[PDB]
């Protein structure tokens, strides 16, 4: 797909839930999280 | 419902004659020898109507400004012809890229031309589809066609 299907604004899949938008202005990058993955004990 | 009003322009109106002259003067001989759009050097111009829709205009001017600010305060706005089987939908609902045919050589986009005879090739579909609905004739002289003469924001255009 290049864009949302006709009548739609996004795509949701489960190949866990993933959400896809085809226009950058349909998301605001509200929080920046700086982190490391933790080595499990 | 639709907030689109169609304003019928008089043949004696300068605005009519300007759009009329652009339509007639931008006809060219095509490589397919009239296969897609039919054999003609001229049109019978039946009607020219100003499409008035506040919602669609404000949507356009908003995007035009966004593009303008992205391209050194230059919209790179052009008046261009559009042909497709969906003109009746577009005048009411506006242009919708979600219906763009991906098989096109320039990808999933909406196509415009500065030659009216080019846009005429797409009125009944890609390569003129199966021609007019009544006679199944790509070169039909009887059935009425519709083009749009559109205000188009090109901004920074990529050459292919
Ligand atoms: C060799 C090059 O090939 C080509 C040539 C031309 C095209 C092409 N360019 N634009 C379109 C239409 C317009 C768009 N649809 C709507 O704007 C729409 C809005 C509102 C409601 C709708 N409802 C249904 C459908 N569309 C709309 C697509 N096309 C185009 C696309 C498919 C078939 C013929 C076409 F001319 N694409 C490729
Ligand atoms: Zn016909």
């Amino acid at each position: 797909m290049a864009h949302s299907p006709p009548g739609h604004h996004s795509v949701t899949g489960r190949p866990l839930a993933e959400y896809v938008i085809y226009r950058g202005e349909q998301a605001y990058p509200e929080y920046l999280i700086t982190y490391q993955i933790m080595r499990p004990e | 419902g639709s907030g689109t009003i169609l304003i019928d322009l008089s043949p004696d109106d300068k605005e009519f004659q300007s759009v009329e002259e652009e339509m007639q003067s931008t006809v060219r001989e095509h490589r397919d020898g009239g296969h897609a759009g039919g054999i003609f050097n001229r049109y019978n111009i039946l009607k020219i109507q100003k499409v008035c829709n506040k919602k669609l205009w404000e949507r356009y001017t908003h995007r035009r400004k966004e593009v303008s600010e992205e391209n050194h305060n230059h919209a790179n706005e052009r008046m261009l012809f559009h042909g497709s089987p969906f003109v009746n939908a577009i005048i009411h609902k506006g242009f919708d890229e979600r219906h763009a045919y991906i098989g096109g050589m320039f990808g999933a986009g909406i196509y415009f031309a500065e030659n009216s005879s080019k846009s005429n090739q797409y009125v009944y579909g890609i390569g003129g589809g199966t021609g007019c609905p009544v006679h199944k004739d790509r070169s039909c002289y009887i059935c009425h066609r519709q083009l749009l003469f559109c205000r188009v924001t090109l901004g920074k255009s990529f050459l292919q």
